[PDB]
């Protein structure tokens, strides 16, 4: 089943909606409130539509071309909105408030696992949320020469901290 | 099972590609052309939504019907059993399994009956000859060899939440529903996931009634290539149903019909 | 260019008139439109011999080559250029003189499994080598 | 309907008695069907009683074809004779059944309470697809055996499990009656029409209280008596009136403390009401499979088994 | 900057679990570990997906070895051949998933501290034969210089997409449908599946990027060929209209009639690859030298309209589903054949001139093509049916030795000039493309248009612009044919 | 069509990969476009084939065989 593509892990309308057909249990839905009268009558279902549900009515005149120039307005407009309008040059700000800590000396037992996590696998994005910032600049190429840092993610905490000073 | 629709057997097998549908067909088209059997399917959906609506059904079981009865041919030939028969005993399987209740064995066949004898007369000038035994046979047979996947998704859920979720439910929500219910006539139920066809049919009503929903379906993320394809079917059945009569062709196209040997 | 060779040693170390008149209709009198440099057998007569070259090129009678084919020019591009031996020798010829340098050459050119090349031919399918 | 379609379904079939020696060695008898061991020319081969498919055997099919989990039961392939329409069903064999553990030792603490957390997680993934399986016994709940997975309980015979995505007709109008009278939560045995998800964890409480005493708590207005009794009246849905501190003591009664954190649990599992009943997904987050020694994946966790293995009839 | 945009490639990041043999030597040793943590680094950096070693621990996953190539051999076969052949404290707060519904590639890095090479493929050879099958199905070689450790980053961007490129993930071979029943739509598929007529090792090809489509369905597929520096060998490449695909064929003549074979064997080739798809094709066959006067009529006799137009007739008797419908019958609709050469007639200086100067930090290419008749006012025509020049100021790869010998001054200017033919120009088999015009000043212009954009394909993410000149398909087989000449 | 206008100068200390979005750049420089996604061509033509059963492929080693 290589072929066909599944929308499972993709939410649709993201804002609003999650995955297009998949139902999680929602906590207040019809199915598990119970009144007075449900369960005296059982569940009440009334037709989704009034009147003849079942009834469905093709002598309503279709303007195929009306339609087409519609969609056709549609999928153009759509394009457009997914264009990653351009920025003027900026230099890059982060809220201080929240992406790291202020003092490194709070715990030194924090540090072993940080550092240890620099010298690790996991993708920097994740190690972005929350950095050390030592007193002086001298101690942290000693304390990365000690965990044996791949040069490439060193540098990038050295990026992080000349963007915390500036 | 439900919620989940990615994991059903309704997907992971029932989903069939428009070519094998082609190369299944052509045993039935030796003796009828691609007009004549897709007549023939739309007058049998027909009779199908004749035959639930005169025992006071519902219409997910009318759907779960039609959705057996069209995935039992698209696969086997028309001639190895006779759809007179299909229709029957696909109502009553579709009633059996969508907890709807067992109808009873005279009350079935004196609705089968009637309703041959009342709306589709022209088409069969005999009566219904056949009893519960060849339909207990029948949909055991059915059962058998379908894989025993009983349980068919519906795009009304989809259609109910996206209308919900848009707002207006008084002006849109008829005409999306009798869209839906024309487009099981084409074939659209085994091509594509359900909520395609709940998108497009929305799409169809809101164009129809003058509704500008061009900011709704901007924001969301969806193959917006397959939409139109979906459009493009529902415009076809549309325009080829309006110069189209059941009682002018159907008994030829009937007289046309291979019948299976004793 | 040659720091980078000469350091990476390093770094592996410690770690008359009547005879010019004539050569004027024979070297000189070739001149023609360079389009034509691609060109291939004569289509009139399916030949790699037409037009005038008969005359400056060492009978068969071929008739009024109108296409653009010059086997003068055709000797040129086709003698080392990357070609099928059969049909350079053709070009050249196998009688006549140089014919027997040019299958010379291709025999000193020369003077091992089959899964061996299979693999050989799957590292370089790759978009980098 | 032609002989040769016939004739090529039955070439392309192939016949149950001829390759699995299911005759013979009965191994369970019950009100669902025959269940046979067999194995190759080892399953667990049922017959569903019945000539045809009824609304229990097709629910059966109709559910569990799509669900799938290691500890929710599955089957490997379905037989369909045609001369005596009958239905035939082949899972994997469980050799041990709870009730067997029950009734052997009439025990581990980590046993019952990693098979607690385990049918509670299956219980769970149930109700996320959206069916209710209406019918929870000692009987149902089977524990694997000296194979390649130990342990691992597995929830079998739902013949009445019933989806609840959206009903057409109310729960109560086509089953009076869904699951034995030893079980059955409050809200139904007051006459409810139109119940939710909840009972099955009453049933799962009921079930735990019984590992826990070893001993059936509900006993036999034949089990309204018993429930008024066990836990008390409540003082604080239909025929109200029409009907005309224990608990402590009876879990005192059996040598368990009072003060402790499965009884917390077990007493928030059964209440006289369905709001304040807790869900599938709070059970587990409880800090009762936390406490000292957690739950296992092995329930025995390398014991030997002394329970005898499922005798034939 | 595909790190800095986090961007992610085709094919799904597959995983990569890696071997590594190193001589026990202290300098060689501890330069590997550093160098493969940091290649690992870059690899997960870009989303390629995991770069971790073979699961089991043993000392970072580097396997040591200890003239001394056969010390190099037996522990390489020896080792690496049968090699290959209950509490959750944190688990207890979240329920199991379910069960709901693609093995990692094994690569052996391979350091060659010879500054023959042969001799270390010969471990590859030998492991690959005593292997179970679908262990083998998945098993890569990379061979890395010791020099690249020792002595002087854009060595680990190039590794590393060049290892996920070379991964080529297999296609499953079983369907997971369950049927669990006699017969259906599901045992269908899976019947059809395991066919004897369905090839194995499909290995499906993902490169980390490909041309955007620009606006029936069809494709186009660009092959191209070259005779290696001995005639005993036919060196071919190909790729599809936006880079889709791109496969390699060597075709053997040796004779000590000779060249007919052999070209025969080459258009079985491209009907090879056109025949697994389900959609109409159009070929373009390039030559990447000078065509001969043998091979166009050779080339003419094959790509015939009556032989071309046979093969859809022969395909409809084969394949019921191509009976009925004709837009899914991989038939052919047009064929053509190029031929590209130097001119070494003109120059152009970027220095004279009548805000970015092209040459020193931009690439540019220019086309001109005209109907070049021969006068003014049976199965070939006039020889040049239309030619086109290909100016271009970046710069050509090592092309080989035989390529420059008409015009060797033209070898070592900036912007080359390039020459393009048609000969063929076979349209519309089957009976607007243009492909399809009778006008063969707009083929030119269409194959010259595909040439340039299936150039950029070649960019390397370490290098701000294209390595190379000309399309993708001729800088493989120029990459093939040098491997070829240097090795033998 | 596409063709280029201008370059511009970042400091190499404004480039790191902490920040999700991309602060010095701007998507707008390359004409980014956002498209969604759909299954490979190459991997659908593979399941499209099953329903064919064309003639089967030489072996690989057809081609490297003594003429
Ligand atoms: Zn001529
Ligand atoms: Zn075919």
């Amino acid at each position: 089943a290589f072929g066909i593509l599944s929308y499972e892990h993709r939410p649709l309308k993201r804002p609003r909606l999650g995955p297009p057909d998949v139902y999680p249990q929602d906590p207040k839905q019809k199915e598990d409130e119970l009144t007075a009268l449900n369960v005296k009558q059982g569940f009440n279902n009334q037709p989704a539509v009034s009147g003849d549900e079942h009834g469905s009515a093709k002598n309503v005149s279709f303007n195929p071309a009306k339609i087409s120039s519609n969609f056709s307005s549609i999928i153009a407009e759509k394009l457009r909105c997914n264009t990653l309008p351009d920025t003027g040059r900026r230099k890059p700000q982060v809220n201080q408030k929240d992406n790291f800590w202020l003092v490194t000396a709070r715990s030194q037992s924090a540090i072993n696992t940080w550092f240890t996590d620099l010298a690790g696998t996991k993708p920097l994005t994740q190690l972005a949320k929350k950095v050390p910032i030592f007193s002086k600049k001298e101690e942290v190429f000693g304390y990365l020469a000690k965990y044996t840092v791949p040069v490439m993610r060193a540098a990038w905490l050295i990026k992080m901290t000349c963007a915390y000073y500036a | 099972m439900a919620g989940n629709f990615w994991q059903s057997s309704h997907y992971l097998q029932w989903i069939l590609d428009k070519q094998d549908l082609l190369k299944e067909r052509q045993k039935d088209l030796k003796f009828l052309s691609e007009e004549e059997y897709w007549k023939l399917q739309i007058f049998f959906t027909n009779v199908i939504q004749a035959l639930g609506e005169h025992l006071k059904l519902r219409q997910q079981v009318i759907a779960t019907a039609t959705v057996y009865f069209k995935r039992f041919y698209a696969r086997y030939s028309l001639k190895s059993i006779d759809p007179v028969l299909m229709a029957p005993t696909c109502v009553f399987l579709a009633s059996k399994v969508e907890e709807f209740g067992v109808v009873s064995n005279t009350r079935l066949i004196a609705a089968a009956t009637s309703v041959l004898k009342t709306r589709f007369s022209y088409a069969f000038p005999k009566e219904f000859p056949y009893r519960m035994n060849h339909i207990l046979e029948c949909e055991f047979y059915l059962l058998e060899l379908m894989d025993c996947c009983l349980i068919v998704y519906h795009p009304y859920r989809p259609l109910l939440q996206y209308v919900q979720d848009m707002g207006q439910e008084d002006m849109l929500l008829p005409l999306a529903w009798r869209i839906v219910n024309d487009t099981y006539r084409t074939d659209l139920c085994l091509l594509y996931p359900p909520f395609m066809i709940a998108l497009a049919c929305l799409h169809v009503a809101c164009v129809v009634q003058q509704k500008d929903a061009r900011q709704w379906f901007a924001e969301l993320s969806v193959d917006m290539e397959k939409i139109l394809e979906i459009i493009r079917v529902i415009l076809k059945l549309y325009e080829q149903w309006k110069n189209f009569d059941e009682r002018k062709e159907m008994a030829t196209i009937l007289s046309k019909m291979p019948k299976p040997k004793p | 260019q040659t720091v980078d060779p000469q350091s990476v040693q390093k770094w592996v170390k410690f770690s008359s008139l009547y005879v010019n008149l004539i050569l004027s209709e024979s070297v000189m009198n070739l001149f023609k439109d360079c389009n034509f440099d691609s060109c291939c057998i004569c289509v009139c007569n399916m030949n790699i011999k037409g037009a005038d070259v008969g005359v400056y090129i060492p009978q068969e009678a071929q008739y009024r080559c109108t296409c653009g084919f010059s086997a003068v020019m055709n000797r040129k591009f086709g003698n080392n250029s990357g070609l099928f031996l059969e049909d350079e020798l053709d070009i050249i010829g196998r009688n006549t003189d140089c014919g027997k340098e040019a299958e010379k050459r291709f025999e000193a050119l020369r003077a091992l499994s089959d899964d061996l090349i299979l693999l050989l031919q799957d590292q370089c399918t790759n978009l980098f080598s | 309907m032609d002989y040769d379609f016939k004739v090529k379904l039955s070439s392309e079939r192939e016949r149950v008695e001829d390759l699995f020696e299911y005759e013979g060695c009965k191994v369970g008898r019950g009100t669902y069907g025959h269940v046979y061991k067999a194995k190759r020319k080892d399953y667990a081969l049922k017959q569903i009683e019945g000539t045809g498919i009824s609304m229990s055997a097709c629910r059966e099919i109709a559910l569990l074809r799509e669900l799938k989990h290691p500890n929710v039961i599955s089957l490997q392939k379905v037989f369909l004779s045609h001369a005596d329409r009958k239905v035939w069903l082949l899972f994997d064999y469980a050799e041990h059944d709870l009730w067997h553990i029950i009734k052997f030792h009439r025990l581990p603490r980590g046993m019952v309470k990693s098979l607690l957390y385990q049918i509670l997680d299956g219980i769970h993934y149930l109700h996320a697809n959206w069916v209710l399986h209406r019918d929870l016994k000692p009987a149902n709940i089977l524990v694997m055996g000296e194979g390649p997975e130990r342990g691992r309980v597995k929830i079998a015979d739902m013949g009445f499990a019933r989806l609840f995505n959206s009903p057409l007709k109310p729960l109560a109008d086509l089953d009076p009656v869904v699951v034995t009278f030893w079980y059955r939560a409050p809200e139904l045995l007051l006459g409810a029409r139109h119940y939710t998800k909840a009972i099955d964890i009453w049933a799962i409480g009921c079930i735990f209280a019984e590992l826990l005493t070893s001993e059936p708590i509900f006993h036999c207005h034949d089990q309204l008596d018993r429930i008024f009794n066990v836990m008390g009246f409540p003082a604080d849905m239909p025929e109200h009136s029409t009907l005309m501190c224990s608990l402590i003591k009876y879990m005192e009664k059996h040598k368990v403390k009072p003060d402790s954190k499965a009884f917390h649990l077990l007493q928030k599992l059964l209440t006289m009401d369905p709001i304040k009943r807790i869900t599938s997904e709070q059970a587990m987050q409880d800090p009762y499979f936390l406490e000292d020694p957690l739950p296992t994946s092995d329930v025995f966790a390398g014991c030997q088994i002394p329970y005898p293995k499922r005798e034939f009839l | 900057y595909w790190e800095r945009l986090m961007l992610e490639p085709y094919g799904s990041q597959r995983d990569i679990a890696y071997v590594v043999l190193c001589p026990e030597n202290e300098a060689l040793l501890n330069g590997a570990k550093s160098f493969f943590r940091d290649l690992t680094a870059i690899y997960e950096s870009c989303r390629l997906g995991q770069h971790r070693p073979v699961s089991r621990l043993l000392t970072d996953g580097i396997m040591r070895v200890g003239s001394k190539l056969k010390l190099y051999a037996q522990v390489c076969r020896y080792d690496l051949g049968p090699y290959l052949a209950t509490m959750d404290r944190d688990k207890v707060g979240i329920p199991t998933d379910g069960d709901s519904h693609y093995p990692p590639a094994i690569v052996v890095y391979i350091i060659d501290p010879f500054t023959w090479t042969l001799g270390l493929l010969r471990c590859f050879l030998e492991m690959v034969q005593t292997l179970p099958p679908h262990i083998k199905s998945t098993v890569s070689v990379q061979i890395i210089p010791c020099q690249y450790l020792l002595q002087p980053p854009q060595h680990l961007k190039s590794l590393a997409f060049s290892a996920f490129t070379q991964c080529r993930r297999p296609l499953p071979t079983s369907t997971n449908v369950k049927t669990l029943t006699g017969f259906g739509p599901g045992l269908a598929m899976e019947t059809a599946l395991r066919s004897p007529d369905r090839p194995e090792c499909i290995r499906l090809y993902a490169p980390p990027f490909i041309l955007a489509p620009v606006k029936q369905k069809y494709n186009v597929l660009f092959v191209g060929y070259c005779l290696s520096h001995d005639q005993r060998w036919i060196l071919a490449s190909c790729t599809d209209l936006y880079g889709e695909l791109l496969e390699t064929c060597i075709i053997n003549i040796d004779v000590p009639s000779a060249r007919k074979f052999g070209l025969q064997k080459l258009w079985e080739w491209c009907l090879g690859l056109v025949q697994m798809s389900s959609l109409p094709w159009r070929v373009v066959i390039g030559r990447l030298g000078r065509i001969g006067h043998g091979e166009l009529k050779d080339w003419s006799c094959l790509l015939s309209r009556r032989n071309l137009q046979s093969l859809s007739k022969r395909l409809k008797d084969m394949c019921r589903m191509c009976g009925i419908s004709a837009a899914d019958s991989p038939s052919i609709l047009s064929a053509c054949l190029v031929a590209m050469e130097p001119q070494g007639s003109f120059v152009i200086m970027p220095d004279s001139v009548s805000q970015l100067n092209t040459p020193q930090d931009t690439s540019c290419t220019h086309i001109l093509v005209f109907p070049t008749s021969a006068s003014v006012q049976p199965n070939i025509l006039q020889q040049p049916l239309a030619l086109g020049y290909f100016v271009s100021t970046a710069k050509a790869g090592p092309l080989p030795d035989w390529f420059w010998s008409a015009c060797p001054q033209a070898q070592y200017q900036c912007p080359l000039f390039l020459k393009a033919s048609l000969h063929l120009h076979v349209p519309s088999v089957q009976s607007s493309h243009p492909l399809d015009s009778n006008q063969t000043s707009d083929v030119l212009r269409f194959v010259l248009e595909q040439y340039n954009a299936l150039s950029w394909l070649t960019c390397d993410p370490a290098t701000q612009d294209r390595r190379s000149c000309l399309p993708i398909h001729f800088v493989v087989l120029n990459q093939l044919y040098n491997f070829i000449m240097n090795m033998l | 069509g596409l063709q280029v206008s201008t370059k511009q100068k970042i400091s190499p200390w404004d480039l790191f990969e902490g920040l999700k979005p991309s602060a010095p750049l701007s998507w707008g420089w390359f004409g980014t476009v956002r498209v969604d996604r759909r299954v490979a061509r190459g991997e659908e033509q593979q399941r499209l084939l099953l329903y064919h059963t064309h003639l089967r492929p030489r072996p690989r080693a057809y081609y490297l065989e003594p003429l």
